[PDB]
């Protein structure tokens, strides 16, 4: 019934029902829908937070990325909450805080097909519908938030 | 840097 990846869950903390995508790690309160397959190409922006265990623990923001994986996840979760609240905008946060050179393009990576990005990033990107934002996506580079723009 |  629900689009690919989506499952109806309940919070262990709360008792509140929500919807979770196992492929993008996205969470939301709203039901995600009221032979299509997947798009052959998508365009995505992303915000990357690296940690000490990233493949290249360095960025234009700092030579020596020393935050732990848990601290990077906490930062990612904070950005997601700020975007969902309306306090901040995705592109603005990516320009300021993404540990990837695509920050200078406000996170934009352009269009791509399967087989071009790391598999977790690719799996999440192609499970997003246009306009949707992922949850935390773990790759060898670090933790990403992904926004599908096309 | 998310390229394969």
């Amino acid at each position: 019934k629900l689009p690919p990846g989506w499952e109806k869950r309940m919070s262990r903390s709360s008792g509140r029902v929500y919807y979770f995508n196992h492929i993008t790690n996205a969470s939301q309160w709203e039901r995600p829908s009221g032979g299509q397959g997947e798009p052959a190409r998508v365009r995505c922006s992303h915000l990357l937070v690296k940690h000490s265990q990233s493949r290249r623990p360095s960025s234009w923001r700092q030579e020596q990325i020393t935050r732990t994986q848990e601290e990077a996840l906490e930062l990612i979760n904070g950005y997601i909450q700020k975007i969902k609240s309306g306090e901040e905008d995705f592109e603005s946060l990516a320009s300021q805080f993404s540990d990837c050179s695509s920050a200078k393009a406000r996170g934009d990576l352009g269009a791509f097909s399967r087989g071009q990005m790391q598999k977790p990033f690719e799996d999440a990107s192609f499970a997003l519908r246009t306009g949707e934002m992922s949850g935390p996506v773990f790759t060898d580079s670090g933790i990403h938030i992904i926004l599908r723009t096309e | 840097e998310x390229a394969r």
